[PDB]
């Protein structure tokens, strides 16, 4: 009968009495100078309590070994560095062909493709996602500069940043 | 009980295990995919979600250990703020979560160690990456934590003025008037310093603290 | 060479980044064969590829990577002596583990490191082999074959040179043994270097504290019987003409305490040297100076010798230090119980000259409270300041409280409800709330409690109680020994000294008898109290209200609060009715315990226990039978039934009660138990004298880690009860209950467990003696209802 | 020529069946379940009833307080949680002539492999014993007592389907073994002490049950619809005694019995400590068939 | 009401007599600190005075207190000492 | 439980019984158990038809070497003492010269008895306990104690003439390095694989030299079970090592003539032209003097605790920890005969003189044997 914590979500930390500074009269200073318990002022700017997303930032999973499957902010990566830079294009066009993804315009004489939006499902939280992915594969050399830019992210039809 | 499969399969099923609130099979698959792929091109991602699992499953010491080794072996990142915030919230959850509070037990007296560490952590955060997305929650929790520590020190000052040893009273309230000179505790405390200057017959000092009580009395 | 690609084919450990960082064949310049050898040697020094076979392809190099990732596992074959954790940490101590890349060129040396660890544990014959196994597309694991011969055996702990004392004496006082008694198995003949060093220290001390101040070890030799089987140990000494002590010369800077120092430097002129007494006198000086405040002095002894006459003189040096060491005393790890709870029991207060003994009184009291498993003092110093200290108590909690229930059964319905919780430090606030009760087909029962043990800050501890107990006993309709009784209490009690306490406070105990069976004892009482019923008539209604004046004492002095290992315990506890009450009795129990440790590590400890009792009437009247002392059962006299020792009631005959069906309620009607004859009840007399004794030995199987929380014990009981008003003249043909000389012993074992339900207990016993009709019980416990 | 010795030996068979087929127990009816438990130990309280419906007409009553820890050693086969168990029986019964009671105790170890989906394949090696104290009113002969033993088997075999969160389908199979005593006496009604000396009974009691457990849920209280069915037989019902009626010698022995029991039990798991659960059984097909028997259980993990 | 038990109470700055008879005017912070200890009750609110208060409470024997206030200067030199034997007014009982 | 927790290496019990001749036991006198199970060097010797044996803890008997009659049986362990007779713990090795039988002790004393009665001729003390068969030469009586202290002793007075010093590692074998003599020059084993030497007149450490890998800090296995006793030849000196990695050298030089670091031999002998010895692991093997070239081996007795071998009537003898006695040919190389006598096992070096053969078991303590 000691310790049975449970922190699946708690809302007692939006109500503490705000810090009312301690005025002082004529003559009697006080040496706060050991102040390390000092909350610096910083503008806003975000959510509080259960309006935040403790859910970790996106970082995708590598399909091929040797793929920097990194995600920061709202952009992903699948950078691969193979022997020649004339191998990934047929594989990705085969994926887009046989896996039945839709794309409006594709200059097949080039490698810059602008697509339509794609939807994914994830029962992790109680929300869903949809967005438009754009892989820009340009052969800087025996490497391959891959970048993905998301133009609109609609949540079940509603664009939200 | 590891099913030897392709890695992204393991991740898909682990993500679905997170989905279902099936944290146990989740941490199982994640732990496996992580330790048996000690240089996977995504070990960062699996580590992060592993910490998330640990925490949300409410078994903290492992979470702290994982966060710490994450800091050690990846001392920079584009996503360090999440690591720091998670360390902080780990501590603050260690602080007071015995649901025995149903009886309304003000838990301000049990040791203020975890609260102190949580304050150090969140402060390091808010002074590191102020314009991040994990800021306003951090500031709110900092306000709360400062108030909590102050209430602990006031509890000890009150007990000493009960027993009698007045010099200890004057020192503990010197503390709560040197480090927390904002909160509600210290404004509830100052009369203790008035009293415990009067008992020692050091009148002039009592008149000083009287002035100070008067000037912030409202 | 212009290299367009550096083939890192199938690494499975490293990427191309760490490769290029650790690359000798870096792009940009003209590579040569020296750089080729550099690449091979760099991959070797990293050791990630079974055969680094670099091949040039026109202008690019490619290494024929052979798979030596990964170490898929670390398989161990029946170590039987060492936990696999030690083996894995000793293996990573050598340099290979899971997830790494194999090192084929080290397996033999790793096995040899295992051999070394085994030499370290006293088991010399040992061989270990490594085997590799294929698995899908990368995995090849290394298992460790094992062959562990036998732990060697100390054959003979010799000693040479000793002409003063006999060899067997020193052998015995050692920590190692070469001859262990079968009938007294203590230790085993196995050898360990740590024990050897400790034994050398012990022998050196043993000669030192005899006068032989110049004694010294000369060498040491430990041979290995050329069979991998036996150990021979020889020790060479030089006794050296014991000396006598001449006179202490304590000198230095005392800071005005010369007197008591002198009184701690008293040596009868002509006393033999005694090393242990030198170090004890030195430590006593340290502690004395550590009381008045100087907590950190430095004191050196120096036995300046004189081999000419062969007598010795002691110089002593002392230093002052400084005082006001305490500035802030904070606790740690007390995450459930309040902070005022702990500071109530600190006899060293902030802002005050550090008194080491005071802090230690603190530690003691914190222990003797009971709420805490372990209490560890400490004394840090604050940097920057010379003479200030922050005492800090590391405190780890324990589960107080309980939840005691159980059903058990008996007669033909399926009803029993004994429940109860005793929280004892309820929510940390220091209180002790205890509420237990039970229902039944007939008997209701309820009892409350609360006792704030710091109703003030001096120590005055106010208590409380309340109890309702209706023994309605509707066997068929009514008139069946109804016994309605309730009442309350208040028990205010202060301390008198650092250990004792007194008590006080009143209690009011309503009671109502109805229609009891006309026995002999109850009727002696009744007839003595004016009210005389019809000798053979079931009907009678006796109701009495009274009041009292409780009072007590205690003496609590232990070393812990739950599983003690030293000290004592007592508490007289009385009662008396104030005039105006409706019966005049007075009783005085007297519990007791005692502990005495056998070991110095406090594992073996002989227990001790007793209880006593009495009762009387204050003029003519008698102690109302409803409060006699029962005795027997768990926790009082093990082995028997509960409340079954002492006299057995008698019965008058009976004819009519309006409740006596055919062969129902055999309670001394016509059908059974006629005019005076002895049944097998347990009515209980007044007096009582229950001794006991135990023997506490460590648990036999559980590692210390939580073998701290179990204590097994053998024991030995006794017991008795009589009736100092039991006439014997007119009741000859019946056992003389008035005779105390009717001890009823027992013996057996016992085991305890501090499980989250609180203290459990289990005990097998045997009634080494009995009397007329004493139901035995060779098994008892308290997770439910007994055997 | 004792034609009522028929009924008398029938009463003896009845007390044999009483003892043994009163002291039988699944892991059900005795701990409810141990699937998905956490903690260290408990207090496996238990109570029952169970009036019989054989040729005599009898009654029942029990109590089965217990205790035992279970360390979590996942070693062999399917999930194995080995555990310890001791028990204490205070049976109480009656009949159409006489009555009796008994105190009793034994060890009750078990396992929780059960395919990890519900089989009851476990290690219930129950060791129980008795010492029956019985009165006798067929001419007031009154007393004849003894000890006895009942060594258990345990595991039952159930291949779970579990197509949803509700189906608990699994068969049962058990077989126990014991012996009673050489109860030797003489019933005296006609001057010459008419004797009966039952050498032993040493039976072998088997059943082949099947379970159709139906799950359920609350916020944090798991309920169930525990129904079941299956055979229950014996193998060696020797029970051959003497007939010393003073008119001659005669040997009459018992035969194997056969009954199909019906069970409509349930279970509850409110507030993960308690596992309260109140069950009910019924039987059919003629021989010592039990009719009104409820079975209330309990447990309190720590 | 009549009372029986209470432990002892100690409040810092032990003081002999000779040591007090040592510190004179003109000294420096460091010197006094070296001659008596570190004053464990300072004065924050303003001027630079130290407070040496010796208060011993012997378990229902009244109360004894030798208050002593040292007032330093701006730079750290000493300018005045105010010594006081057992506190004014009755200590109680 | 206790019985099923041991695992060691095994030993082939008793192969190929061949018993060509008739093994006999003349007498079985019982001088008294005895060496018990403690390892030691008590090898009863023989001179002029008189046998002088000893136990571990007690007496010293004089046996008539034709039938076994006790000429006299003194008891050196002190009649007085502290506990009970103060068991003298005789662990030296009985010897003979003049009229004395030197008997090394374990209480660091070196008795010196008399042939006729037992009147102690003198009795010295020596730093550390003796453990080696004391040797007689030119008056001097060397003894190599268990401290690496070759404290020489004068003969008719127990006078300590000098004391050389040697090293001592931590885990030594039971350091038993008997000395020898050659041309007034003393050769001596050691406890670190270092065959030293000393001029037998003053104590001049002529030269030290490391021979091979002795147990410790370069440890060979814990079964390096050997006697460092060297031997002399016409002009060349052989020696095992403190593990036995055989070596050869000359008196003045010590420059190794060759090396055979494959057989860590234990308690060896030579004769004339060919070595004979017992291996680290019981592999009795011949060898040719001029160079360590094997002649024939044998491996019947692996992990059977043996004793040093003996030449006798063109045959070689060996003992064992099982009480048997395995005659062996001098050429190839297999068994010749077999027997067993005692059931307590042999543990000490037998002897050979006047056709007589002798050995002492742990309990029977004597079995004169002739085939």
């Amino acid at each position: 009968s000691r310790y049975k914590r449970q922190v699946s979500g708690d809302e007692a930390y939006l109500e503490a009495a705000p810090l009312a500074e301690l005025h002082a009269p004529a003559g009697m200073i006080l040496p706060v100078t050991s102040g390390d318990y000092a909350i610096p002022v910083t503008n806003g700017s975000g959510a509080v309590g259960k309006a935040l997303d403790i859910r970790p930032p996106a970082q995708p999973l590598a399909l091929v070994s040797g793929a920097r499957t990194q995600f920061t902010g709202d952009t992903a990566s699948l950078l691969v560095e193979n022997g020649r830079g004339n191998t990934l294009w047929p594989q990705v066009v085969s994926v887009l062909q046989a896996k039945n993804y839709t794309i409006t315009q594709r200059d097949d004489a080039g490698q810059t493709l602008t697509t339509d939006w794609v939807q994914w499902n994830r029962l992790d939280e109680d929300e869903q996602y949809r967005g438009r992915y754009q892989i820009s594969v340009k052969p800087q050399g025996y490497q391959q500069a891959v970048t993905v830019k998301l133009l609109n992210l609609e949540q079940a039809g509603k664009p939200v940043a | 009980e590891v099913p030897d499969n392709p890695p992204n399969e393991i991740y898909a099923t682990a993500q679905q295990k997170l989905q279902d609130g099936n944290w146990r099979q989740a941490i199982t698959q994640l732990e496996a995919l992580d330790n048996r792929y000690p240089f996977g091109p995504y070990s960062q991602q699996v580590q992060l979600d592993l910490i998330y699992a640990y925490y949300k499953n409410a078994d903290l010491p492992l979470a702290q250990a994982a966060i710490d080794r994450f800091i050690r072996l990846n001392p920079t990142h584009p996503n360090i703020d999440y690591v720091m915030y998670m360390r902080g919230l780990t501590n603050m959850a260690l602080d007071d979560s015995a649901l025995q509070g149903f009886f309304g037990v003000d838990r301000s007296d049990r040791d203020p160690q975890h609260a102190r560490a949580a304050f150090s952590d969140f402060s390091k955060l808010v002074r590191g990456y102020p314009n991040s997305q994990y800021t306003t929650d951090a500031t709110k929790r900092l306000v709360f934590l400062k108030d909590r520590l102050a209430k602990y020190e006031y509890s000890v000052a009150e007990y000493y003025t009960e027993r009698g040893a007045w010099v200890a009273v004057v020192n503990r309230v010197e503390g709560m008037l040197r480090d927390y000179p904002d909160t509600q505790a210290t404004r509830d405390a100052l009369p203790l310093m008035e009293n415990a200057y009067r008992q020692m017959q050091m009148n002039a000092q009592a008149e000083k603290v009287a002035k100070i009580i008067a000037a912030n009395s409202s | 060479f212009v290299v367009k690609d550096i083939h890192f084919e199938g690494l499975q450990r490293v990427a191309v980044g760490a490769a290029l960082l650790s690359m000798p064949v870096r792009t940009g310049d003209t590579v040569n064969d020296e750089d080729i050898s550099n690449t091979i040697r760099a991959l070797f020094a990293t050791g990630n590829f079974e055969d680094v076979r670099v091949l040039r392809d026109g202008d690019t190099l490619l290494v024929q990577v052979k798979e030596r990732p990964t170490i898929a596992s670390i398989t161990f074959s029946g170590n039987k002596s060492v936990k696999d954790d030690m083996l894995k940490q000793n293996l990573e101590a050598s340099g290979v583990r899971v997830g790494e890349s194999l090192d084929r060129t080290t397996i033999a040396d790793i096995e040899k490191g295992l051999e070394d660890f085994y030499y370290s544990v006293g088991k010399y014959s040992a061989s270990v082999k490594a085997v590799v196994t294929p698995l899908p597309r990368n995995r090849v694991d290394l298992k460790l074959v094992f062959q562990e011969g036998v732990s060697a055996e100390i054959q003979q702990i010799n000693i040479v040179g000793n002409h003063a004392f006999t060899t067997d004496e020193l052998i015995s006082h050692f920590q190692l043994r070469d001859e262990v008694p079968w009938w007294n198995v203590v230790g085993d003949r196995k050898y360990q270097k740590q024990k050897l060093a400790g034994d050398l220290e012990t022998l050196r001390s043993y000669y030192l504290d005899r006068g032989y101040a110049r004694f010294n070890i000369d060498s040491t030799q430990v041979s290995l019987t050329p069979d991998k089987k036996g150990i021979y140990v020889t020790v060479n000494i030089t006794e050296g003409d014991q000396y006598k002590l001449s006179g202490v010369e304590v000198s230095g800077n005392l800071a005005g305490h010369s007197a008591e120092i002198e009184q701690l430097t008293k040596i009868e002129p002509g006393e033999l040297y005694n090393g242990t007494k030198v170090t004890k006198m030195e430590d006593d000086i340290k502690k004395l100076l550590g009381r008045y405040g100087y907590a950190y002095p430095r004191v050196q002894s120096m036995p300046e010798i004189n081999d000419a006459d062969k007598t010795v003189k002691l110089r002593v040096n002392v230093d002052a230090g400084n005082r006001f060491y305490v500035r802030k005393i904070r606790f740690e790890g007390n995450d459930t119980s309040k902070d005022a709870v702990l500071r109530r029991e600190m006899r060293q207060m902030e802002g005050a000259w550090l008194g080491s003994d005071l802090v230690d009184q603190g530690k003691e009291r914190l222990n003797r409270l009971g709420f805490f498993e372990t209490v560890d003092t400490d004394t840090q110093r604050v940097p920057g300041s010379p003479d200030q200290v922050d005492v800090v108590y590391k405190v780890k909690e324990r589960n107080t409280g309980s939840f005691n229930f159980g059903i058990g059964y008996g007669t033909e319905s399926g009803v029993s409800f004994q429940a109860g919780v005793q929280q004892d430090n309820w929510l940390g606030t220091g209180y002790a709330v205890g509420i237990n009760g039970t229902k039944n087909d007939y008997q209701t029962y309820a009892e409350l409690s609360v006792t704030n043990p710091y109703f003030t800050v001096d120590g005055v501890s106010l208590g409380g109680r309340l109890f309702y107990n209706d023994f309605q006993a509707d066997d068929a309709d009514l008139s069946d020994y109804t016994n309605k009784s309730y009442g309350t209490d208040v028990t205010l009690g202060f301390p008198i000294n650092e250990y004792n306490s007194l008590r006080a406070g009143l209690g009011y105990v309503h009671n109502s008898l109805s229609n009891m069976q006309p026995q002999v004892a109850m009727w002696r009482y009744l007839y003595s109290m004016g009210e005389h019923p019809s000798t053979s008539d079931q009907d009678n209604s006796f109701k009495t209200d009274d009041f009292t004046f409780n009072y007590g004492w205690t003496y609590n002095k232990l070393d812990r609060g739950y599983f003690p290992t030293d000290g004592s315990r007592v508490n007289l506890t009385g009662k008396v009715t104030i005039p105006g009450s409706d019966n005049e009795y007075y009783k005085v129990t007297l519990d007791t315990a005692t502990y005495v440790p056998i070991d110095d590590d406090h594992k073996w400890v002989v227990l001790g226990r007793t209880r006593w009792g009495y009762g009387d009437g204050l003029g003519g009247k008698e102690m109302p039978f409803y409060e006699n002392f029962y005795a027997g059962g768990s926790s009082t006299v093990r082995g028997f039934q509960s409340n079954t020792i002492g006299p057995k009631a008698v019965y008058f005959p009976h004819q009519a009660s309006n409740y006596d069906p055919d062969y129902d309620y055999e309670c001394a009607t016509q059908d059974g138990a006629k005019d005076l004859c002895k049944s097998d009840d347990a009515v209980g007399g007044n007096a009582m004298a229950v001794a006991s004794l135990e023997f506490i030995t460590p648990t036999p199987f559980i590692s210390d880690k939580y073998a701290n929380s179990v204590r097994t014990s053998f024991f030995w009981d006794m017991g008795t009860v009589w009736d100092t008003n039991w006439d014997s003249s007119q009741y000859s043909g019946y056992p003389d209950y008035s005779d105390p000389s009717n001890i009823r012993m027992s013996a057996g074992i016992a085991l305890q467990w501090m499980s989250p339900l609180g203290p459990l207990v289990f005990s097998y016993a045997q009634p080494f003696k009995k009397y007329d009709g004493d139901k035995a019980e060779q098994f008892q416990f308290n997770c439910g209802k007994t055997w | 020529a004792n034609k009522e010795a028929t009924r008398n030996a029938a009463a003896l068979f009845s007390v044999d069946y009483k003892a043994f087929l009163n002291e039988v127990s699944n892991l059900n009816k005795r701990m409810g379940d141990l699937r998905d438990i956490n903690g260290e130990a408990g207090c496996w309280a238990r109570i029952m009833s169970g009036t019989g419906s054989a040729s005599g007409g009898f009654s029942d009553n029990y109590t089965h307080v217990q205790v035992g820890v279970d360390k979590k050693h996942e070693l062999d086969g399917l999930d194995l949680f080995t555990g310890f168990t001791v028990t204490h029986t205070d049976s109480s019964a009656s009949a159409d002539v006489f009555s009796g009671k008994t105190k009793s105790v034994g060890a009750g170890l078990y396992a929780s492999a059960m395919f990890d989906s519900g089989a009851y394949i476990d290690l219930i090696g129950k060791y129980v014993h008795h010492d029956n104290e019985y009165t006798a009113t067929f001419a007031g002969l009154g007393t004849r007592d003894y000890s006895t033993h009942s060594w258990y088997a345990g595991a039952e075999a159930g291949y779970r389907y579990h197509v949803t969160e509700d189906a608990w389908i699994e068969p049962q199979a058990e077989l126990v073994y014991g012996s009673v005593s050489g109860k030797q006496f003489a019933w005296k009604d006609q001057g010459m002490h008419l004797s009966m000396k039952d050498k032993d009974y040493n039976p072998l009691i088997g059943r082949t049950g099947v379970d159709v457990g139906k799950s359920f849920s609350g916020k944090d209280w798991k309920v169930t619809a525990r129904a079941g069915l299956g055979y229950q037989f014996d193998l060696l019902a020797n029970g051959e005694t003497v007939l010393r009626d003073a008119s001659g010698e005669k040997r009459i022995k018992g035969e194997k019995d056969s009954r199909m029991l019906m069970s409509v039990g349930l279970n509850a798991e409110i507030r993960d400590n308690v596992r309260f659960g109140l069950e009910f059984e019924k039987s059919a097909f003629g021989k010592y068939n039990v009719d009104n028997a409820v079975n209330a259980n309990f447990r309190y993990s720590f | 009401e009549r009372v029986v038990y209470r432990p002892d109470i100690n409040q810092g700055n032990y003081l002999t007599a000779n040591d007090v008879s040592k510190i004179r005017v003109g000294m420096t912070q460091q010197q006094v600190a070296y001659a008596l200890g570190t004053p464990l009750m300072s004065d924050p609110f303003g001027t630079n005075t130290w407070f040496y208060v010796f208060r011993q409470q012997p378990g229902h024997e009244g109360v004894t207190q030798q208050t002593l206030t040292l007032t330093f200067n701006s730079s750290g030199v000493l300018t005045n000492i105010d010594n006081k034997p057992a506190l004014s007014g009755n200590g109680g009982h | 439980l206790f019985n099923s927790e041991e695992d060691v290496v095994k030993m082939s019990p008793l192969p190929t019984v061949e018993n060509q001749f008739t093994p006999t036991t003349a007498w079985s006198t019982s001088v008294g158990s005895g060496i018990g199970n403690f390892y030691s060097n008590l090898h009863p010797a023989l001179a002029d038809n008189v046998v002088y044996a000893a136990d571990r803890a007690g007496l010293v008997k004089a046996l008539n070497a034709d039938d076994g009659k006790e000429i006299w049986s003194v008891s050196l362990a002190e009649k007085d003492g502290w506990f009970s007779k103060e068991p003298a713990l005789l662990s030296g090795g009985v010897t003979v010269s003049g009229g004395h039988v030197y008997i090394g002790s374990e209480k660091a004393q070196v008795y010196a008895l008399n042939t006729s009665d037992g009147t102690v001729a003198w009795q010295t003390k020596v730093a550390g306990e003796a453990l080696s068969r004391p040797v007689v030469s030119d008056g001097l009586v060397l003894i190599h104690t268990s401290n690496g202290q070759l404290q020489a002793l004068n003969e008719a007075d127990g006078a300590v003439k000098w004391t050389v010093n040697l090293d001592m590692p931590s885990l030594s074998l039971r350091g038993e390095s008997a000395p020898t003599t050659a041309f007034g020059a003393a050769v001596v084993g050691g406890d670190n694989g270092r065959v030293s030497a000393v001029l037998m007149e003053q104590g001049q450490m002529i030269w030290q030299q490391r021979i091979s890998q002795a147990t410790g800090s370069t440890e060979i296995d814990r079964l390096s079970d050997v006697d460092t006793t060297p031997v002399v030849v016409n002009g060349v000196v052989f020696a095992l090592a403190y593990n036995g990695n055989l070596t050869a050298l000359d008196l003045r030089s010590g420059q190794i003539m060759w090396k055979r670091e494959l057989g860590s031999v234990n308690d060896f002998i030579v004769d004339g032209n060919r070595i004979y010895l017992v291996d680290q692991n019981d592999r009795v093997m011949a060898l040719t003097i001029d160079g360590g070239v094997t002649l024939w081996t044998q491996s019947d007795l692996l992990h059977r605790l043996l004793t040093s071998p003996v030449l006798y009537n063109g045959n070689l003898v060996v003992g064992d920890s099982e009480g048997y006695l395995h005659w062996i040919n001098v050429e190839d190389g297999r068994f010749v005969a077999q027997q067993k006598v005692d059931s307590s096992g042999f543990q000490t070096e037998p002897v050979a003189a006047d056709g007589k053969l002798l050995i002492q078991a742990k309990d029977g303590t004597v079995y004169s044997i002739t085939r």
